């Protein structure tokens, strides 16, 4: 059960109060389908505030018998010591096993078991054991659920092993497929990801008053790509060029008012003033997610790819940051944001997620090939900081009998029912 | 006697 004000994921993509949600209604289950409410979980007691250890950090805050949803690694070591005077062959392994606590339970959990034999009786078993272990279960982690409260008799190891996870949205909506089906009746299959692509170009390097966005000319692929979708909608990207020296070649997209800006306020990627990033893009169609994605890369973000292909991209309104962070997250990337010198920083990563969303930029050193085979969009990780707090009332959203018990909090965290 | 969930 959750704290007042938990704002929830609906499986409609809308955000509701854990309070405010009514029974018959419909949660977003951690795979797309809906969750049906059918009771109300009320009363009181400790709290506590489940909090990702590391400012766009997950965080939650739940009553103290509250399961937390989370997965441990799978691990298993034979190593060689001697237990003075004797030479063991010990088998370290995480499973699952049993400790009681001070209430008077024998709870359920993980623990990391040691299993040392002397050598002279041949490693012949040590190592059967390693195999079985290794070919036990067909995931290289255990899913699993701990109480709040019970995390404390975690031992060590196993505990700073331990994480949370937070799940892509699979669902889409469209109200982007939309918005378009309402100024043209001969717009290309191409219409949401060309203007996608666009509007992403227009967060990045893009200016607040005309469809006018500052682009680099150095970028002779990122022009074509700018030029060629310019046109998918509906117009000519006129500009500078061969007169004007210097590397931000301004550029003006007119309709040879302009679509472009009708897109840019009406699904408000400009709200008031500063520019935008809107939240219903977080559960719409994700190419278009992507897509939008990609513009914005292209536009003032850069790749680097040392320990794992990672995109970066910069941004100084909030109002933006706080916006990609979660239409990161919604397509299955992982994010964590740094401040800079006013400046913000938005580092993304994945692998073939984020290969999905790179293989549809055009920018010189920022495109990269597609995923080489299907990918699915697994559920990521996220180590916690859990704090005992006072007590209060609470309000738990019981889901039915026949069904998986987790729903999507509204920062994609998975918790359990 | 609950806790989001009751058994």
């Amino acid at each position: 059960s959750f704290a007042k004000g938990t704002n929830v994921l609906m499986a409609d993509g809308s955000i509701e109060c854990i309070e405010n949600i009514e029974v018959g209604n419909k949660v977003m289950g951690k795979d797309g389908r809906p969750r049906e409410v059918i009771k109300l979980p009320r009363g009181r007691e400790t709290m506590y505030s489940v909090v990702q250890k590391s400012p766009e950090l997950l965080k939650f805050t739940c009553n103290a018998t509250n399961e937390l949803v989370v997965r441990t690694p799978r691990s298993v070591r034979r190593l060689s010591r001697t237990i003075k005077g004797v030479e063991y062959f010990e088998v370290i392994t995480f499973e699952m096993g049993q400790k009681k606590a001070p209430d008077g339970r024998i709870v359920e959990l993980v623990k990391e078991v040691s299993k040392s034999y002397p050598i002279s009786e041949g490693p012949e078993r040590a190592n059967e054991l390693v195999e079985s272990y290794r070919k036990a279960s067909n995931k290289a982690y255990f899913e699993w659920t701990i109480e709040a409260r019970d995390l404390s008799l975690l031992g060590s190891h196993v505990r700073k092993a331990t994480y949370q996870t937070y799940a892509p949205i699979l669902y889409e909506n469209d109200h982007f497929f939309d918005y378009m089906q309402k100024s043209k009746f001969h717009l290309t299959i191409e219409g949401p990801k060309v203007l996608a692509y666009l509007l992403g170009l227009w967060i990045g390097d893009g200016l607040s008053d005309r469809a006018t966005f500052s682009v680099d000319s150095r970028d002779t692929s990122l022009m074509e790509r700018v030029t060629e979708y310019a046109e998918k909608l509906n117009l000519c990207a006129e500009y500078k060029d061969r007169k004007e020296p210097q590397v931000a070649k301004t550029v003006n997209l007119y309709s040879k008012e302009n679509p472009l800006w009708d897109a840019i306020v009406g699904l408000g990627f400009l709200k008031d003033g500063v520019k935008n990033i809107p939240s219903f893009l977080s559960t719409d169609n994700i190419g278009t997610r992507e897509t939008f994605l990609a513009g914005l890369i292209d536009s003032d973000g850069y790749v680097t790819d040392e320990h794992g292909i990672k995109a970066t991209i910069k941004t100084i309104h909030t109002s933006v940051r706080d916006g990609l962070v979660s239409l990161a997250r919604s397509l299955g990337l992982v994010v964590s944001v740094n401040a800079e010198p006013i400046s913000y920083a938005i580092y993304m990563s994945g692998g073939d997620v984020l290969l999905n969303v790179l293989s549809k930029c055009a920018g010189s050193k920022k495109f990269r090939p597609a995923p080489a085979a299907a990918f699915a969009r697994e559920c990521r990780g996220f180590y916690f900081e859990l704090q005992e707090l006072k007590e209060d009332d609470y309000y738990g959203i019981t889901l039915s009998d026949d069904s998986d018990h987790q729903f999507l909090l509204a920062n994609q965290v998975v918790v359990h029912n | 006697y609950v806790g989001s969930g009751e058994r």
